[PDB]
Formats: C-alpha cells, structure tokens, sequence
RNA sequence: ACCUCGGAGCAGAACCCAACCUCCGAGCAGUACAUGCUAAGACUUCACCAGUCAAAGCGAACCUCAAUUGAUCCA
RNA sequence: AGAGUGUAGCUUAAAAGCACCCAACUUACACUUAGGAGAUUCAAUUGACGCUCUGA
C-alpha cells in the first residue's frame, strides 16, 4: 500500500506538492520544479496527508 | 601487444581463408546440384 | 517613379524559400510509422552488397543530392567500396556536395543498429566536419 | 456487399499454404526495403502520392582497380580504417564524368527548368566555373544554388568555362517586384569568343543582385548557351525585365544551353545601396504575413467555454465604455 | 449471475470523413484501437484519437506499414512475415489548403 | 439477486440501442517527480454535471494502464 | 552431322541488386557489425570459342 505525502520545497518557499510513496519506504526527497524559484530544487517529505 | 606487420599478415590470412572456403563451398554446392 | 511600381504581394517562387526561412510546413504526422516525415531534407544511406549510396532527399521525394561509390570519380580512389573507409569518404564527398548545393541542415533517421554501426558513425562525423548539421531547425509558427 | 478488388490485391500471389516452407523476412532492414519498393510502385487504390505527390573505359577502370588492390599500402590503410580520398581530384572527376547529371538534378529540384524553360530540361554538359571576386585576394565560387551575398556579388564575376561562340546570361528568377511570372536580366554577354569572356558583347551591363528585404531567398542562374552561328541580339527596371523562355524561343535554332550555374541570395546593405543609388528608388520592404487565426462563429452562450472565449473575439484590448 | 455490462457506447469513430474541410486541432476520428493510423499532418493523442495538425482536406488512403524499429511486437510480426509480403494500413492525411503565408509590401523605405 | 464503472456479443458495415439476457472484469498497481505553466481548435456516453484529445507559446530536458471513482455544503 | 544457343548461382539489371562465405554475439540458428571474392567466350548487328538437346 501507498500513502500521500506533502513534499515541501527546501528553497524556503512555501511551495508544497502531494506525491505518493510506499508506506514501508524511507522518507522521500526529490528534485522538483519550484515555480516561485523557477528552478528545480530539493523537496523533502514533511507530513502524510492520507493513506491510499 | 602486437605489431603492424603481424596484423597485416593476419588480415591477409583471413582474406586467403575467405577465398579458400568460398571455393570449398562452391565445389560442395556444385556436387550437390549435379 | 516607374521603377517604384511594386506589387503589394511578393511571389517568391524559389522552392527552398520558406524552407530556408524556417517557415515551410514539415509533415508532423506518421507517429505510428518509421521513418518520420517531419523534415525538409533527409540523409538516406543505403548499404548494398557491393556499394554504398548517400542521398540528400527532400520530403517530397526528390533526390536533391546523391553520392554513390558506383561513380567512377569516387570508386577510382579507394580500395574497397563497401567498408568504413568507403563510407567515410563518400560522407565527406556528400558533405562537400551539400555545401556547394546550399544544403546545410538535414535529418538523419538511422535504425538503432545503423546508428550503433561504426561506418554510420564515421559518415556522420564526416558530414559534421564537412559542415553539415544533421539536425534541422525547428519550424517557426 | 463485397465489391471485388479493382486489381491485384497485395500479398495475394505469395499467399499459399506452404507458409512454413516459404522463407521470411528475418530482418527489419529487408522488410523496409521491400515495403519502400512497394510504396514506390503504383497502385489502383488511393495513396499518399496521389494527394501529396565504353569497353575501353571498363578495361581501364578494371586495371586501375587491380592496381589499387595490388598497392599494399592502400589495403593496409583500408583495413586499418585510416585511408582517405583526394577530395579535389574526386570533385574534378565528378565534374568531368557525372557532374552534369547531378547538376541537372539540382536545377530540377530548384525549379530552374520549370521556370526558365517551362519544364523543358537539358543536361549541363559544359562545366561552368563562375566566381565573384571578393576583395583583391579571394573569390566566392558559384557552384549550384549555394549562398552568395549581394555584397560579394557587387562586382561582375569571373567566368572560366573550358571550351573552344557562347552567350552568358545572369537571370534572377524570383526577384521581380511587379510580375510573378517574370525575370530580371543582370548581364548578357553574347557572341563570346570561346574561353575568354572579356571580349563578349555587353548587351546589358552588369547589375548586382537586389533581393528585397524580408522577401525571402532569391535564386540567380547563369545560363551558358553554345552558339552554333553568330547572331545579332535585338538601370531602368522596365527594360531590365526579361523572359528567358521567350528569349530562348527566339534564339533556339542558333543557341543550345550547355552550361548552368546558379546561387541563392538574400537581402543585404549593398541591396539598400543598389536600390537607392543605382536604381534611384525607395527600397521595398516585405514581411511574411501569416493568415489570421481561425475562430468558430461566436455563440451567444459559449457553453463550457473558458472566460478567454470573449477575448478570442474582442478586437481592442483597451477598455471601452459605450455611451458613458 | 451476470453483472455489469451496462456501459454505454463510447460514441467513437470517424468525426471527419474524406473531403471534409478540417481546421487545425479538430479531432478527425476517435478509436479504441488503431483502426486508422495517423497520416501526413495528423497527430495522435494519448487515447489514439486522430486530430488535424493543419487546416485542409481529410483523405483516407492505404499505405505500407513500416513500424518503428523499437516497436518490438510489430518488428517480430515483420520478422515472421514471409518474404514478398507487405503490410498495409489505413492512413488519414490532411492536405493543407492555405499556404503558410504571403510576403506583403509593408514599408517602401 | 441487483443498484456505480469498463471490455466483448445481442448490435456483422458511421453513431446510438433493452433485457431479473449471455460472458468477462474494476474499486488498483507500477514508473516518474517539468506526472510544470499556458493556449488555438476539437471530441463528448445521447440533457446538465462530469469526462476526453490537443497545435502553437513559456519554462524545461536533449507517463503505462479499459474501468481503477464520489458533486455541493461542511470540516 | 543438325537445332537452342551465351552476364560470377538467379535476374523481359544496364558492369547493378539479390544471392553466398568466414571473423565477433549467440548451445546453435537468426539479426546486427566488420570484412571477402566475384562475371558480359573471342573477332568484325554478323562469324567462330564453351554448354544443353536431337543421332550414329
Ligand atoms: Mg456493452
Ligand atoms: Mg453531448
């Protein structure tokens, strides 16, 4: 099963996007495009919105 | 390591074996058909 | 001034006018078929049993330029007409012919194995160093 | 209903119960070759093309090939993938042997024949070497359809056609500013005595190319006619207008097109100087105008359409207030 | 015992037959499988729907089928095809009507 | 017993077609993190709601999947 | 003695395309890449050098 997690930008911007990951996998870090910064920046999982 | 002369000799060896076995296969096929 | 009489709309009849301006249409379809028709000029390489052919062909099918190792001029200067040396030489000849023909951009559409082929790599490098870019400019809409 | 086919259906002759015995395309390459051949072959059904469409020489060549094979160093380099080819010699031999045919192909592609001669073709048997002198040091050659700027083409070119009575004509095919089906004559040297060109009769003085700005790429053709017997020929644009088809219709009996060389030119500052000083006119500036975007007839109630629907049809972006 | 099967028809098929003037972006035909393959100036959506990439006249033709070399299933089918056999498919083309544009005299400098 | 969704016949060929008719399935999973932003023109499950495809452009690089879901209010 | 006559294996090809072989990948084949040899029988459409058939 998977869970929905809010990945939050490490760029200081309050930009958050929701993704899905396995409940049994480590906390998730991606390089996602930040429209506020107009550049790909690191996003780190912060919270689990719901389990899907 | 190897040298240019022996590489050339090997290439000519491949050439002559190509010709030889080409003739071999041609004669084999000729006997087959005949 | 009589010389100043100019028609309101100009009619440039050169077939390569819009192609050089990067404005002509290039067939964008055929997404389920190979090769793609989305080009103005295509570099087509045919490796026969004995010879090597290199054509620069417009999308309409006209063979704008050709370079064959079957021609005396080229075949009288190389040992084998079906090897990497032959492919590189014919590629350089085609590059010179393209530059003198005014063709500077093309779209090469090789199969995976043809692209991996050493002879095709040598031919592409020969064209590139001769001054032909194997990547046509994007159309301007 | 089943209407019978109007001809041989594809894959009909081969189809037979002996599929296992029949050999198969083991290679995408051979399948593609066969498919391309079939596509080129004509068909009775609607197709894409319908809508969008001596012995001494052999002996000498065989001896030369045998000599090249015997030369060990040649084989050494060939097998070491290091051999090269003399590009200049290849070019000269191409000119001598098969250059005329490829040049004819280039002319047909560029549409010279369909415009200069209304479709009538001719092989340029006699090579034509034209080059515009750049500076006092170098010179840009005009091989076939290559690009030469009007700045380079400002002064008349040097022509060296190897032969032993000729007429040379420079014709701009699409530079006409008033008539779509018309030409410009830039210089016409008639009754040229062989190789030397300076002795030709200057029927019309040399006028540098002047492709209008934003008017696209223009093509310029050097037509060389062998003259069987000498014949007499007959800055104002009205008289620089020309029709090569009619000219060759008049002079066909005594003229035969034996040389051809053309190049492409686009606008340059020398074109501005040509227009203002030589021609004494306001230079025309052209722009590529695309057709206006298509929009469906505006509906009173654009159901499910975005708010941009009204913007698609409003002409002025500035606010308007009607009676107020 | 038999449940389901209440789905309605997709209303798929040809939206523009041959000879129909079609504007850029118009959907020509919607299909579940590749019944009609994309021809010249015809693009395919994610759901295999054919849309006109240009403004022109729709034409249906039969053309030889040469799949991309990386289309493994079609390449295998070809490899198993007997010599002399050529696949044919129905292609949809949009013959553009208007030219890309015209050169107009804008300023007599 | 069933109630929603999808595929195949009935419904052979543009579309659409009932049945407490015949059969299969779904209420995910996987990969990616530009799976971003915009925008012509179209399709549309016979209404609406909803659902689809997408040129060009910006910004970049140089989604698979038939269904795989649920409005408003309110939290 | 008479007839058909005649491009490397095949070509209502005109010095070409298919064929064909080994080297590597394959157990192997196949594919692919690298290479390989190859012919218009001889003299002026005609005659005579080679093959097939009809006889002794
Ligand atoms: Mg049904
Ligand atoms: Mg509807």
């Amino acid at each position: 099963k998977n869970i929905l997690v809010r990945m939050v930008s490490e760029a200081g911007t309050g930009f958050c996007f929701n993704t899905k990951r396995n409940r049994l996998r480590e906390k998730l870090t991606l390089l996602h495009y930040d429209p506020v910064v107009k550049q790909r920046v690191l996003f780190v999982e912060k919270k689990k919105i719901r389990s899907l | 390591e190897l040298t240019f002369e022996e590489t050339e000799r090997r290439a000519l060896l491949l050439k002559k074996w190509s010709l030889y076995k080409q003739q071999e296969r041609k004669m084999e096929r000729d006997t087959i058909r005949a | 001034v009589e010389n100043e009489a100019v028609a309101p709309e100009f009619t440039n009849r050169n077939p390569r006018n819009l192609e050089l301006l990067s404005v002509a249409r290039k067939e964008r379809g055929w997404r389920t078929v190979f090769p793609s028709r989305e080009f103005w000029h295509r570099l087509r390489v045919i490796r026969t049993q004995h010879h090597v052919e290199a054509l620069v062909e417009h999308q309409n099918g006209k063979v704008v330029v050709s370079a064959s190792t079957r021609e005396w001029a080229i075949k009288k200067h190389l040992y084998s007409t079906r090897n990497v040396v032959a492919c590189e030489s014919i590629g350089r000849v085609l590059a010179q012919r393209c530059l003198e023909a005014g063709i500077n951009f093309m779209v090469y559409q090789p199969t995976p194995w043809e692209a991996a082929s050493d002879s095709m790599k040598r031919l592409q490098s020969a064209m590139t160093e001769g001054g032909v870019v194997l990547r046509e400019p994007q159309r301007i809409y | 209903r089943r209407t019978p086919p109007l001809g041989p259906m594809p894959n009909s002759d081969i189809d037979l119960s002996n599929l296992e015995r029949l050999e198969k395309y083991r290679s995408f390459d051979r399948y593609r070759r066969r498919a391309e051949q079939e596509a080129q072959a004509p068909h009775w059904w609607r197709t894409y093309r319908e809508y969008f469409g001596r012995t001494q020489q052999l002996l000498e060549r065989k001896q030369a090939i045998q000599e090249l094979r015997a030369n060990v160093e040649e084989e050494r380099a060939a097998r070491l993938r290091t051999a090269s080819v003399p590009l200049d010699a290849v070019r000269a031999e191409w000119e001598r042997t098969c250059g005329p045919y490829h040049k004819q192909r280039l002319a047909e592609y560029y549409g010279l024949y369909r415009d200069l001669f209304h479709g009538a073709t001719f092989v340029p048997r006699v090579p034509l070497h034209v080059a515009y002198a750049v500076g006092e040091d170098d010179l840009m050659p005009v091989y076939c359809g290559n690009e030469v700027t009007p700045t380079e083409a400002a002064q008349a070119p040097e022509v060296t056609y190897e032969a032993e009575l000729w007429t040379l004509l420079l014709t701009s095919l699409d530079g006409h500013l008033l008539e779509p089906d018309a030409e410009y004559l830039h210089w016409l040297l008639t009754n040229i005595p062989g190789n030397r060109v300076a002795e030709g009769q200057v029927t019309c003085p040399y006028l540098p190319p002047f492709p209008a700005r934003g008017s696209g790429i223009h093509r310029l053709a050097f037509l060389l006619f062998k003259q069987d017997q000498p014949i007499d020929f007959s800055y104002q644009l009205a008289q620089r207008t020309f029709r090569t088809f009619d000219f060759y219709k008049k002079h066909q009996e005594t003229m035969t097109p034996a040389g051809l060389s053309f190049f492409q030119c686009r606008w340059d500052d020398s074109v501005t100087y040509i227009f203002h000083q030589l021609l004494d006119m306001r230079e025309p500036v052209f722009e590529f105008v695309r057709p206006p975007p298509y929009h469906p007839k505006q509906k009173r109630f654009p159901h499910r359409q975005p708010l941009r629907y009204l913007d698609r049809y409003r002409d002025s972006h500035e606010p308007t207030y009607g009676i107020y | 015992k038999n449940l389901g099967g209440k789905s309605s028809g997709r209303r798929q098929g040809i939206k523009k037959m041959e000879g129909h003037y079609v504007h850029a972006g118009n959907i020509i035909a919607t299909q579940r499988h590749f019944r009609w393959h994309p021809g010249a100036h015809v693009g395919v959506g994610k759901n295999k729907c054919l849309y006109a990439l240009e403004e022109g006249i729709v034409r249906y033709t039969k053309e030889v089928y040469v799949p991309h070399p990386r289309n493994t299933e079609a390449v295998d089918l070809i490899t198993r095809l007997p010599k002399g056999a050529v696949l044919y498919k129905t292609f949809v083309h949009v013959v553009p009507a208007k030219p890309e544009g015209t050169f107009k005299l804008v300023a007599m400098l």
